[PDB]
RNA sequence: CAGAAGAAGCGCACCUAAUUUCGAAUCCAGCAUGAGAAGC
């Protein structure tokens, strides 16, 4: 604790017991031209939502534009090769619906 | 709100020890080369500094921010592209009385189906635009008997009148729908007769209700209203 | 907000819509453990860091008292904890002290047990 | 009259909730699709009447205690004007001192209203004899109201909270005998000055 | 009046239990994954209808005794308003004196609801012709309800207890002839005051 | 009607028994222990389907006898509603008079369920080609189920005992061709008044 | 020809087009395929529905005692006497019809349209007071207009 | 003004001919066009394709369609649940309706079973298969026709769908 | 810095997870009070 307070870092020991951080979502799109269709005040909008540290910011194409001008193991087989191989092994009954089910189950846990 | 002045206003609330521009206490928000040491002099390095300078102070391991209803996103697979984490999403912002929801195309498709079902089921053919025969007394007799036993009720007479205002054809549609014996359940939409009976008798009173209401649609509106107003005084 | 319960150690992080639990475990009195387990309340998730009894030992006791809906951990931490909980129950029964949970609590703890790897973002 | 008691009331549903639609056009339009519509605002929010529930609660509780409370509720009964329920809720002379707002949801019908299937089952055959659909309000739905007592007496918040416990125990509205309407209340009582707005 | 009976009813589930989802949105959401969803609250607890089971129980037993009771199981059958079942659970003239709550589980759906595979076997080739998935409540899961009887009478707890025994024998919910829904009921009754909340 | 036939059936296994687990979570929890888990309750007791073997037994022998009977085993079949098996066990609108409880054991899994090594042997090398581990219920295990028949008819006990003789010679559960499932049923039937719980 | 009677003010701009979802009624004419809104159809539904629908004896000294009693136990009121006097001025027949309407006990609920007596009355005394109100006002039917006005003017001074 | 809606399904309310409708007033260069939901689905695919980029149905006549749907409704193949779910997939787009009718008609390669409801009555296996193919062809021909005429065809067999 | 108690191998696969009926009916929609006061 003494060494990390020496690194200017606040530390709360468990023999003791405060700011309110709150991540917010910013529209950043102008909600003037807005109608009511089915008793809901709605607007179809095209945008590029961004997740910034501490803030989710919905952002119009103006955003992508500015950021566009600013900016600008496992083996390998083609997509059609994968579909053709799983098609053949499905009709040769090596790959089954249960094997594909558990491969999807383990792939949903990570790679 | 404990406020202290320095050569700097050090307001110390319970929501953070704010300081607009170095005290010896813990400082949470710094509302701010010469600039870097001032932050280095503060013990318990601040959570956020509200300011080229930002690039450097980010690399000094410090958070920055550079200067209504709650907005809730309902749409979530993003991508690294152009540095910032990001996704393409087209959607709909909706402005509720206490919130702003960010919905997608499935919500609008849902409310499109929910509105289209309301739209398509409001006008039913010739609204406000081969019937059997019965004497007026026989109509009075059968509607009175089927009002005493609970087949032709006040709600049935009311809903007869509302559809018969919308034309003869809508009234025939309503009467055919009420008399319809569903082949999967063997049941008509007539309210069942009160009093001890038998299924042949009950089916014949249902048939009597069908023929007496159908023989009333051929009559004039005023004559229909003056037959039914003796039973349901509203309509 | 985060509560530091810890006998047993645990980290309840009440978000405001859930009660997420970190490392319910006991390295070493059974009654004060049970009272301290009752002090947590119904938790939505019990996240396990590692498969040591200092951070996983009380997980079957939490499914005895039905205080946890899902026990997420790493797929190797789970398999480890199979052997870990049967060994802890072997030692506890073998010592002739009254078992703190049972083998059925072990089984049912692995009935609601999900498993994810590193760098896999869950949303619950 | 210098003070005003504001009781902010926050009601969370511990059960399905139903309160029927009273508006004839809206009821008919919804009865083309669901036989028992729930009461709804034009802003798509759920509205329970709240003054009658509180008044009925206080009338049965205060009649049980043995107090001088009449029975509004009997057919065209006249409030006497001398009870405590006539003071807090009104008589033919003076109005009620407590303005009881409707219990309006903070959520919209898409989020809290579900169409549900209810049955009548024949006893001997044990099969479905009748089927109907009814709109209900989900569990955990949060509703708000603000009771505003003008000329506040000292036993006014206690009676409101007692009525809130009675509404918790009997249910707020709708099919209360079937299990619907079981709720819980949170009471943010306060005492504001009447000249709060005059700056 | 002046007292209210409170029957605190605790179900322990002995065989598995199924009561299907009634809400169209929740059912249509779950029929993607499971062909027989279970009734569930929005706070993820299991919901069993209890007033109709207690009604139906008492109608069968009192019609078998020969005491006069109406039938409210027949299609669109008007309640008589004179029988003891009409006094306890309701008629069209007077409301039900017994306000039966919903049987709500003490535990969450991810702790007592399991998804199960059911079949239809061809009687001749002894081979699965149909496979469906249904959600069931596990055995030993505990449900709670309050039967809150206003205007108490002497034979209104015993008939309820009698009806509970019938629900112990026949079952509650759905799939009652395949063995689903055999349950045990434990009863705790108290004559609470009607003015108990008045402080 | 006025009576109800309660048939208490005690079944003793005369060979190993396998009824496979239907719950998803119980199978996925046991997939690293036993490849064929036994259907057990959450009270750790073995749960066997009983309605469906009785129906299949009665349908096969009544089809063999030539008496009119439909097949509720063919895929997405609709029970005719007129045959006797539609009377006892049910149709789509009339429901089963014979409420057939599950065969819950009298003991726990630790006493009756054992984990076993089953094999597939090559016919030309006489070698273990596949080894797979499955649970089974031991011999002598006692299971109990109560069949409660409402509206009792004359040929309802006799048909059920005939069906139980069919399950005695054919088997209950899974792996029936290998020798698994051979049992002995013992029946004590009694007619109880439907108003027996009134007091 | 096409006329849009729907208000064109509120319009979002998605996909670089000014689009707005509407739910209305496309309506035919001699040459005008007009898009008319929800309100227009509420106009024509109300218009068409409204168009298709629009097309004994007792003593006077005992009578004074009865109307006093029934005005003091609140069965007879100022409003009842007012509508009784209007129906009397529209005829004898319609006033008997109004008295019948008010006294009519509905078989479904057992409720008459009088005002309930206040006071500790049981069932059949309230029923006898309703019968008393029936026979008192229906005995007042046969009397001449001046005498009915002088009888009612003691109780409702406006009429 | 340029209506992009076929002006059919027009009832006669009193002395008025009209059509219940929901669409979009897409005000453009001088058109102020009235385009339906299909245009909005195209527009949504336009946007949700363009924005990502920065990172043979048979003809069967209408009366034969009512005749076949009626025959299949009385022999318990096109039940009310099938008409309801077909309507829910039809309102979700025509491609989802092709996917649904393909899923229901797909004879599973292992079991040999289609997902229709079995015919009630005496029919041979070849006859049952021809009825299943009739169900596929009739609903696949119903996918082409517009939303209003499909609502009129399906409302005479399922009154609530 | 946390648990620990005559050989050998194996302890795995596959299918199916759909279908259908019902979604109505009924009662009620009244009553009461106040019709004045005051300035220019
Ligand atoms: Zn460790
Ligand atoms: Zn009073
Ligand atoms: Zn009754
Ligand atoms: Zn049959």
């Amino acid at each position: 604790a003494k060494r990390i307070i020496s690194k200017k870092i606040r530390v709360e020991l468990p023999e003791n017991y405060e700011i309110l951080i709150e991540k917010k979502v910013v529209l950043n799109i102008n909600t003037d031209n807005m109608c009511n269709f089915a008793s809901y005040r709605l607007m179809p909008f095209s945008g590029f939502i961004v997740e910034k540290d501490d803030r989710i910011e919905i952002n119009d194409k103006n955003w992508f534009d500015m950021i566009w001008n600013e900016e600008y193991a496992l083996p390998d087989m083609s997509h059609d090769k994968i579909i053709e191989n799983i098609e053949y092994l499905f009709n040769i009954k090596i790959l089954s619906k249960n094997r594909i089910k558990e491969f999807w189950e383990e792939f949903c846990k990570g790679q | 709100t404990k406020i202290t002045f320095y050569n700097s206003v050090f307001i110390e609330t319970h929501n953070g020890n704010y300081l607009f521009s170095m005290p010896d206490g813990n400082v949470d928000y710094l509302i701010l080369d010469e600039l870097i040491d001032y932050i280095e002099r503060l013990k318990y390095t601040p959570y956020k500094v509200f300011l080229i300078l930002a690039k450097r102070i980010i690399s000094k391991k410090i958070r920055v921010e550079l200067p209504k209803k709650v907005v809730l996103n309902i749409n979530d697979n993003m991508c690294n592209f152009a540095s910032y984490r990001l996704m393409p999403f087209s959607g709909f912002i909706v402005e509720k009385d206490d919130r702003i929801e960010i919905n997608d195309k499935n919500w609008f498709d849902m409310i499109w189906n929910e509105e289209y079902n309301k739209m398509r089921s409001q006008i039913v053919a010739e609204d406000f635009s081969a019937l059997p025969d019965m004497s007026h007394d026989k109509i009075i007799e059968n509607i009175e008997y089927l009002f005493n036993i609970k087949i032709l009720s006040k709600n049935r007479i009311k809903e007869f009148w509302e559809e018969f205002c919308k034309g003869q054809k809508a009234a025939i549609k309503y009467i055919t729908q009420v008399h319809r014996k569903n082949p999967n359940t063997g049941r008509r939409n007539w309210n069942p007769p009160e009093g001890d009976f038998t299924d042949n008798e009950i089916e014949k009173l249902y048939e009597t209700a069908y023929n007496t209401l159908l023989s009333l649609i051929k009559y004039d509106k005023n004559k229909v209203y003056n037959i039914l107003i003796n039973f349901n005084p509203k309509l | 907000m985060i509560k530091f319960i810890g006998t047993g150690s645990a980290f309840l992080l009440e978000t405001g819509n859930a009660k997420i639990l970190i490392d319910c475990g006991i390295e070493q009195n059974n009654e004060i453990i049970e009272k301290k387990i009752n002090e947590i309340g119904k938790a939505d998730i019990c996240i396990l860091t590692h498969a040591h009894l200092a951070a996983s030992g009380l997980v079957p006791l939490l499914v005895k008292k039905r205080k946890v809906n899902k026990i997420i951990s790493t797929p190797a931490t789970k398999e480890l904890c199979r052997l870990l909980f049967n060994d802890f129950q072997r030692i506890q029964e073998e010592n002739n002290d009254i078992p703190l949970y049972s083998y059925d609590d072990i089984e049912s703890s692995f009935e609601i047990w999900d498993e994810i790897d590193d760098r896999n973002t869950i949303e619950l | 009259a210098k003070t005003m008691k504001k009781i902010y009331v926050t009601m969370k549903t511990l059960s399905p909730l139903y309160t029927g639609e009273v508006r004839r056009e809206d009821k008919e339009a919804a009865q083309k699709r669901v036989n028992f519509p729930v009461r709804k605002t034009a802003t798509n929010k759920v509205l329970i009447p709240f003054k009658g529930a509180l008044r009925s609660a206080l009338e049965i509780m205060l009649k049980a205690k043995g107090e001088n409370v009449c029975d509004t509720g009997e057919s065209r009964a006249r409030p006497c004007g001398r009870c405590v329920t006539c003071s807090l809720f009104g008589s033919m002379g003076r109005a009620g001192r407590a303005s009881v707002d409707f219990l309006i949801s903070n959520d919209t019908k898409e989020q809290i209203v579900r169409e549900s299937t209810h049955l009548r089952i024949e006893r001997q055959t044990k099969s479905a004899s009748d089927t109907f659909k009814g709109e209900e309000v989900i569990e955990g739905a949060t509703f708000t109201a603000t009771i505003t007592i003008s000329n506040p007496q000292e036993k006014d918040l206690s009676l409101i909270q007692s009525a809130l416990k009675f509404i918790e125990e009997n249910g707020i509205g709708g099919w209360l005998n079937k299990g619907y309407g079981r709720v819980s209340f949170e009471v943010k009582s306060e005492d504001v000055a009447t000249d709060r707005f005059l700056k």
